[PDB]
């Protein structure tokens, strides 16, 4: 896994690739890593993907239930307490590295939030199996006050180093870039990753061919 | 039957008489408080007197330890009134229930929740027929997120809402009727203020309020006065001294 | 504290339970819901008790439920009590098919809900559910079954029976009429002509009539709740045959 | 206190069948300010009459008309704190419905649960029934829908209907206008016109709450602008 | 690992247009050797468009199923409807991590038609799972159990997008094959259900037996 | 009354609670407990006049002076179980706070806990709520005195002298003549014990000394509770006497 | 990591490195390890981060809870009336690096809201409740804390709470952290009683740095902040690099 997520002029933006591993196989190449949490609030997700699944939706739907119950914008700060609580009452056994951005009163605010509880607010970061090469990109190219389409193209080329230089990550790029009034999913962005060689023609199986035993036919209402 | 005025059930008609025994209650204390909301700023005023209880007023009191005035947080304070162990309980109550919000979510409650987590815990008193109604009405100020002053009310019945200017005491209808008028007297004006006019003005109009409704002159030493604005954030008192000179201040003018 | 209790489950003076009686009263003051074996299935129908014309008559059977494929109960009395306990007495239907891995017969779950029934009448200090069930269903063991259960826990089975108000009228035409083979098309009749005779009218209104039915056909238990247009056309029939 | 032997029925059955403290529940909520609520073609619109006791309080700090979740709005007539209480509720059973099966919690699965909820206060010892009506309008796949809920726990599906204060009245005046073939627009006109002929002098912008689930979109609460330009004809 | 050794067994989803097929292995296995069944089906009809495939130790099969039956049944008796397919979908997973720590050490798919109602479009369903409930939401196929890598590379090959239900029957059946082939601890046997929004096909393929 | 004064957990018609009403009668019954704030210290007494036909009790056996953490006096009038209990409580509150903050509880908290503590006694239909009303107090040099009162209803009030239980009317009368603040200690033995011989008509010159428990916190014992010797009692109590055999 | 806190004259100083590390690998570069628990008291984290972080998320909960049952009734003070600033700018210079980030906030400086110290919890109580915390459950949790700050009975002082939850105050300097061993001859000798603001300020300085030189696991940058009885100010140094003539 590749993930990453920086700070821009008044926007915060994540990136991701798309690769599921079951040890050495590939067992989705089109897994969404980026998790809505709020309008203003999402979060990208490396480790186990049960623990993110569902930490995420569990976080998700508590943030709308304090919204509801309070009518005001949901805060970063908050989902930072609730998961890192989380996390640490399972003693880093839900394997969640997580980087939470998103925009509220206190401006765009990134986390790197660890396994064990810890958290981390940053301009930048990176998690999963390729973040070390995602992380050599952005810190050779990362500035402040970036424009969200700079930061889009930094944010694509970490994605892609994790691709191309660690095994576990691949497929494409996912992107949401968060402001104050709104977000934008883009997925795929990037696409890098395609079948290069195909059979001229693709193998039909002549009617008949498979021998079988018994057949039963049985309509439905 | 029998017993539907003893415990929180309904009546023939409708009502929990409980609830308006416990209204009535707090209504016999015969202590009053006026909350006022500004631009930028909100202000309560409440007197410094012992609630009338079963015990009276000895002159051997510390009558600066008497107050109806107490912080929720260093930003959130309110007016409890009522009995007075009702009072210091719902005053926990509401310490409690602001610390565990800040635990939880990383950023302190405004005001309003607040208030309405409070109504929540008040509304278990009104449906359990082995819990006792707490008589206690109360007025809470804060400054909202977005730089607003709120002012808000909690009654026994677990009723709150937001006010531009509230009073909790033994008249009501009348203290509206006056802070009514204060309040459109103040809104005619076209000019605008400063932080420091507003939040002077908003004292004023306070102190004015409580003198007009109590229906005799305000001593600074028998009255106190909280403010929360933009400029001072902080739920604080204000001095004996300030208080004074805005009474001076409102009998010459 | 004691002087606010009621004392719901205390033995009378005459070896009553007075709130059972009264849930009883309540009971017996409910729309008439009857129930009938054939040869074919179990027949529920139930008058419905009128609110207000804009109440929305689709899809919307108040007085009849699927407790599971092969059970389905009829209620008089508290609709909330009933919509608790049918809600229990599905739970009780899949515990039996998660820890057998075969359909509950229908006896058994009847039995379960009764005990709870009666456990409110004997255990506690709060009042008993103000609910008759009529029960039907088919099982293998058993085939086609009807049962009647109230407030007390008891319950009994029966061939045809009505419960609710007016329910001496509605048994008698039931006694008169009712036979040892018939058919789905007559025990629906039959079913109207009971429904309208204790509604005191004579032909009856659509608008009022919850009607449904069970089957075992070709291996499969289908219950059908007619529509309005089916309950039309059979009232159709029965003006015909009456 | 709530265990022990001090746990035993409030309400309890009369020698004729009822339970007294649910018709006195009925009777404080028929003494309520009215509500109601419209099925129109393609939404459901329900309306209240916010009646503000005096120019010092806050019209934002009272809303009688709350979101559930997205596509499900819900309206009292009755006791606030008990809506308070039975609202937030809602709101937990809506998110767990929502974290077992991912989408938005049906309608009817809702209004079940919540009148499940209702019913036990009838029936476990120490406590008092709810003092109160809801009305729970929404849309999700199998069409729109709006439901009553009564103290005692039974739940109603309604095409129109009011509760509260003089709501038989209002319901004859519902009934007189109310077709199943009606738009947004005319289900708005025709709710403001039932609470003008419940209310008595003037209302407006101030005295009324609305909100609309209609056209497959998120439950909506009218602003003050929408109604009074609703309100301008 | 060992654990999914112990029995065997395979499961496998293809879609086509309008159709959807589900396949699986018969065999029975004891002690990772020993056949002991060749009627084991892993496959399992939660309602019409609601199929289950379930891979992995046969004890944690039947219990998982008999939940699912239980939480199925109880859904649509309370709603009055068939459970839509991504609401089954998104329940296994809720119930696989309720068990995260102590899971079913099953290899669930599920393949089905999501129902979009205008008429009534019949758009194939199919997803995969690991034992603490993660998912793999895919369009053309889904495969579970030891033979996944065998599976996956059959699947790779040779699916063929927007295939009629013959030319589905056809794919996944050879699929299945060609990848039980080469795994000592799954065959004996493949039954073959193809579905579409008007008929079910159940099939049972002449497959080896050693 | 009118069947509303029964329980604790119902308000009467007129928004008033009986039964903390009557338990105030109660106490007001019982005997008398005052404490009074000096220039170099507090001092507090108590009255125990209505064992005065008790005459084989052993001699100063009977005492309503505690201290919390040997520089806090807490006393009571009303049921002697109700006071342990309350006392007790103060106690374990006293050596919570010292285990998580490893400093003594300010009297001012531990007066509002000890407050809440006898108000939820107020709340629930089946609890006797607590039959006494309390005095909390101490003295610091920099502080000097701190003097609080519990009611049976949690309302607690700071005052500069307070008389609780019986004949406290009379006993408010005789202390407010003077300002204390500016009186030593030891002077005002001699005045507290004129008091009890004018105000509570049981007592005289012969059971003075084995009906009365004296205690304060003053520079004399560092600011640690103490109580006063019979070495100091008796030559004040002689003094008064004689003073009031005189009128 | 390395955290330092040190008494002088007039208050006292808290320093700290900003580097966090999982082995090898620097997971945040610049971390923020001296937190604020109140207005004039605060707290320098070491040990494992997940743990430190929600000891002093407790911690801070349960100072509010403190402070506001500290606040008396009534009103106070109603007559009561209540040094050489550091060239941070000029130990922040260097050459290479001259205007090339003109925006740079490196300083801030705020004052006490409870002026006579009213209601804030004394340090004691607040590092007793910590300790507390940290030995109930000292099988699992692994961090030591230096506390710092200022209140009007005791004055300025540290802390220090030790792995496994004993508590020792100190009353000239406090060090922790995989670095200090390293400075801490260094600390001994060059530390005096009653040292100025800047002889405090170059001292805590020269120590994170040198145990930067020598640490692997400390580096980043310095964070120093200063509690007076009065204000609090807050540094950033990030001219960090150590010069050796030979
Ligand atoms: O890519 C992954 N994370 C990214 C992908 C999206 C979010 C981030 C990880 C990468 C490796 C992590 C493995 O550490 C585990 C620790 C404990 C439990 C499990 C795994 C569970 C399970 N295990 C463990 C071995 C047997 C088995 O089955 C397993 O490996 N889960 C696979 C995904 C499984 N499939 C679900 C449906 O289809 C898509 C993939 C998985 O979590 N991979």
């Amino acid at each position: 896994t590749t993930i990453c997520g920086l700070v821009c002029q008044n926007a915060v933006i994540l990136g991701a690739d798309t690769r599921a591993t079951e040890g050495p196989i590939v067992a989705d190449k089109n897994c969404s890593k980026l998790h809505y949490i709020s309008k203003n609030i999402w979060c990208a997700g490396a480790g186990v993907a049960g623990d993110l699944e569902h930490t995420t939706l569990w976080l998700q739907h508590n943030v709308e239930l304090h919204r509801l119950n309070t009518n005001t914008q949901p805060r970063v700060s908050m989902c930072v307490s609730r998961l890192t609580q989380e996390l640490f009452k399972y003693q880093g056994y839900k394997v969640c590295a997580i980087v939470l951005g998103g925009v509220d009163v206190n401006g765009p605010q990134l986390y790197g939030i660890h396994p064990h509880g810890s958290s981390c607010l940053l301009p930048f970061t990176a998690l999963g199996s390729g973040s070390l090469n995602a992380m050599a990109v952005l810190e050779a190219k990362y500035r402040d006050n970036m424009t969200i389409e700079e930061g889009k193209n930094l944010v694509c080329e970490a994605i892609c180093a994790g691709i191309f230089n660690d095994l576990g990550s691949g497929g494409n790029v996912d992107i949401c870039v968060i402001t104050k009034d709104s977000y934008q999913h883009i997925r795929p962005y990037k696409e890098p990753n395609m079948r290069l060689y195909h059979l001229p023609h693709p193998t039909i199986y002549p009617k008949g061919t498979t021998p079988i035993l018994s057949e039963k036919i049985e309509y439905i209402k | 039957s029998m017993y539907d005025r003893h415990l929180t059930i309904f009546s023939p008609d409708g009502n929990l008489y409980q609830i308006e025994y416990a209204i009535k209650a707090v209504k016999n204390t015969n202590i009053t408080s006026v909350g006022v909301k500004g631009e930028n700023c909100a202000v309560i005023i409440s007197q410094k007197k012992m609630a009338t209880q079963y015990i009276s007023q000895d002159k051997l009191l510390d009558y600066n330890n008497i107050t109806n005035i107490y912080n929720i947080t260093d930003e959130i304070g309110c007016s409890m009134v009522g009995m007075p162990g009702d009072c210091l309980s719902m005053v926990y109550k509401a310490r409690s229930e602001a610390s565990e919000f800040l635990y939880s979510n990383g950023y302190n409650v405004n005001a309003e929740t607040l208030c309405r987590n409070i109504c929540d815990k008040i509304q278990v008193y009104t449906q359990h027929a082995y819990m006792r109604l707490h008589a206690c009405s109360g007025m809470i100020i804060g400054i909202d997120e977005n730089n607003k002053p709120e002012l808000f009310k909690f009654d026994p019945s677990g009723f709150c809402a937001g006010y531009r200017a509230c009073v909790i005491g033994n008249k009501e209808q009348e203290s509206i009727s006056v802070l009514e008028r204060l309040l459109e007297k103040r809104k005619k004006k076209i000019q605008q203020e400063t932080i420091d006019e507003d939040i002077r003005n908003t004292t004023i109009l306070a102190i004015e309020a409580l003198q007009t409704i109590l229906a005799f002159d305000l001593k600074a030493s028998e009255i106190e006065v909280a403010i929360v604005s933009t400029k001072n954030r902080n739920f604080t008192q204000i001095s004996e001294k300030e208080i004074d000179n805005y009474l001076t201040y409102i009998a010459e003018r | 504290a004691r002087r606010y209790d009621s004392r719901t489950t205390t033995f009378s003076p005459e070896g009553r339970l007075y709130q059972v009686e009264y849930a009883l009263e309540a009971i017996n003051n409910a729309s008439i819901t009857i129930g009938l074996i054939t040869k074919d299935g179990v027949i529920l129908g139930a008058d419905k008790v009128f609110i207000s014309k804009l109440i929305d008559k689709a899809n919307n059977y108040e007085k009849i439920y699927k407790i599971d494929k092969h059970i389905f109960c009829g209620v008089a009395g508290l609709n909330a009590d009933a919509n608790i306990l049918i809600n229990q007495s599905r739970l009780y239907a899949q515990r039996y098919l998660y820890n057998y891995n075969e359909v509950q017969p229908v006896s058994q779950l009847v039995v379960q809900i009764c005990d709870i029934k009666q456990s409110y009448t004997q255990y506690g200090g709060l009042r008993p559910y103000g609910v008759s069930f009529l029960i039907g269903g088919y099982d293998t063991k058993d085939g086609y079954q009807l049962y009647h259960t109230d407030p007390s826990g008891n319950y009994s089975g029966w061939f045809a029976t009505a419960i609710g108000t007016n329910n001496l009228t509605a048994s008698s035409v039931l006694k008169q009429e009712w036979k040892n083979d018939m058919t789905l098309e007559e025990g629906l009749l039959l079913a109207l002509k009971t429904l309208a005779k204790s509604t005191d009218t004579e032909i009856p209104k659509s608008e009022k009539i919850e009607l449904a039915y069970l089957t075992n056909k070709d291996g499969e238990v289908y219950q059908k709740y007619l529509t309005e247009k089916e309950i039309e056309e059979l009232i159709k029939l029965y003006t015909q045959k009456y | 206190m709530a265990d022990g032997e001090y746990s035993f029925s409030l309400t309890t059955f009369s020698p004729t069948g009822k339970l007294v403290q649910i018709e006195y529940a009925l009777n404080r909520v028929s003494s309520s300010s009215p509500a109601l609520g419209i099925r129109a073609k393609n939404g459901v619109i329900i309306a209240t009459e916010k009646k503000s006791p005096n120019e010092l309080i806050e019209e934002n700090s009272i809303f009688k008309i709350q979101q559930i979740s997205e596509h499900i709005g819900i309206v009292y007539a009755g006791m606030p704190g008990d809506f308070r209480v039975l609202l937030k509720r809602a709101r937990k059973e809506a998110i767990r419905y929502s974290l077992q099966y991912g989408s938005e919690i049906l309608v009817k699965e809702l209004v079940k649960i919540i009148a499940s909820i209702v019913q036990e206060f009838t029936q476990t010892g120490g406590v008092r029934p709810f003092g109160l009506s809801l009305l729970i309008c929404g849309v999700d796949v199998y069409g729109y829908h709006l439901y009553q809920i009564d103290p005692s726990g039974c739940y109603f599906n309604w095409m129109a209907t009011c509760v509260g204060k003089d709501y038989q009245n209002n319901m004859s005046f519902l009934e007189k206008r109310y077709n199943k073939d009606i738009e947004i627009e005319d289900a708005i006109h025709t709710a403001i016109l039932t609470l003008k002929e419940s209310y008595e002098g003037v209302l407006n912008e101030k005295n009324i709450e609305i909100g609309v689930a209609y056209d497959n979109k998120p439950f909506k609460i009218l602003t003050q602008n929408e109604i009074k330009d609703y309100l301008i004809e | 690992g060992s654990i999914y050794n112990y029995n065997g067994g395979c499961v496998l989803g293809m879609s086509g247009s309008n159709c959807v097929a589900i396949a699986c292995d018969l065999r029975l296995g004891a002690n990772t050797f020993t056949t002991v069944s060749t009627k084991f089906s892993k496959i399992f009809k939660m309602n019409n468009n609601v199929y289950v495939g379930l891979s992995g130790l046969a004890t944690d099969i039947q219990t998982l199923y008999e939940i699912l039956r239980y939480r199925v049944n109880l859904y649509e008796v309370r709603q009055d409807a068939e459970m839509d397919v991504e609401c089954f979908a998104n329940m296994l997973s809720s119930i696989l991590y309720s068990n995260r720590f102590s899971p079913y050490f099953v290899n669930p798919i599920v393949v089905g038609f999501k129902l979009k109602h205008y008429k009534v479009n019949y758009e194939p369903y199919l997803t995969a799972y690991d034992l603490i409930g993660a998912k793999c939401e895919t369009r053309d196929f889904v495969v579970n159990g030891v033979t996944s890598e065998q599976l996956f590379g059959m699947c790779e090959s040779l699916y063929v997008k927007d295939q009629d239900e013959n030319g589905l029957f056809e794919t996944i059946s050879q699929c299945l094959l060609s990848a039980l082939d080469r795994d000592c601890i799954s065959g004996w046997g493949a039954e073959v259900l193809v579905l579409t929004p008007e008929k079910i096909i159940k099939k049972k393929l002449k497959a080896r037996m050693d | 009354s009118a069947g509303y004064d029964l329980s604790v957990s119902t308000f009467s018609p007129d928004g008033r609670l009986y039964q903390v009403e009557y338990i105030y009668k109660s106490i007001n019954n019982n005997n008398t407990a005052l404490c009074l704030e000096c220039k170099d210290g507090i001092i507090c007494c108590c009255i125990n006049s209505n064992m005065d036909k008790n005459k084989m009790i052993k001699k100063n056996s009977y005492n309503r002076i505690y201290h919390v953490n040997n520089n806090i006096i807490i006393t009571y009038s009303g049921f002697d179980g109700d006071a342990r209990n309350i006392i007790d409580r103060a106690r374990s509150e006293a050596n919570t706070y010292y285990y998580n903050f490893h400093t003594n509880i300010p009297l001012h908290i531990l007066v509002n806990r000890i407050s809440l503590y006898i108000h939820a006694y107020t709340l629930y239909w089946h609890m006797r709520p607590f039959a006494a009303s309390i005095i909390i107090s101490s003295f610091n040099e920099k502080d000097k005195g701190d003097i609080y009162c519990i009611e049976p209803n949690g309302a607690c009030y700071k005052y500069s002298g307070i008389v609780i239980g019986k004949n406290k009317e009379m006993f408010k009368t005789e202390i407010e003549k003077k300002d204390y603040k500016d009186i030593n200690v030891r002077d005002a033995i001699e005045d507290i014990y004129k008091f009890i011989l004018t105000s509570d008509d049981h007592m005289n010159k012969n059971n003075l000394q084995n009906l009365v428990n004296f205690s304060w916190i003053c520079k004399e014992s560092s600011y640690e509770f103490q109580n006063i010797h019979e070495e100091i009692l008796t030559p004040a109590l002689n003094k008064a006497v004689e003073y009031i055999e005189k009128l | 990591t390395t955290i330092i806190g040190i008494i002088y004259d007039n208050g006292v100083m808290l320093a700290c490195d900003s580097r966090t590390s999982s082995g090898t690998f620097i997971s945040n570069k610049c971390s923020r390890k001296i937190n604020r628990i109140n207005e004039n008291l605060y707290v320098c984290r070491s040990g494992a981060s997940a743990h430190s972080q929600k000891i002093i998320e407790i911690i801070k909960h349960y100072c509010v809870s403190m402070k506001n049952e500290n606040r008396k009734k009534g009103r106070f003070h109603e007559g009561e009336t209540i040094d050489e600033e550091i060239d941070i700018d000029s130990i922040n210079y260097l050459d290479y690096n001259n205007n090339n980030d003109n925006n740079l906030v490196t300083k801030n400086k705020y004052f006490y809201e409870d002026k006579f110290n009213d209601y804030n919890p004394l340090v004691e109580n607040v590092a007793h409740i910590t300790k507390k915390i940290i030995y109930t459950n000292n099988n699992f949790l692994s961090c030591a804390l230096i506390f710092g700050g200022y209140d009007k009975i005791k004055k300025q002082q540290l802390y220090a709470v030790n792995l496994n939850g004993s508590i020792i105050e100190k009353h000239d300097f406090a060090v922790s952290g995989s670095g200090s061993i390293y400075i801490q001859s260094y600390l001994q000798d060059k530390y005096k009683k009653f040292m100025t603001k800047k002889e405090c300020f170059n001292l805590i300085l020269n120590c994170v740095k040198y145990a930067m030189h020598n640490d692997n696991s400390s580096g980043g940058l310095i964070r120093i902040v200063n509690i007076t009885k009065s204000f609090v100010e807050e540094f950033t140094v990030v001219n960090t690099q150590m010069n050796f003539q030979y």
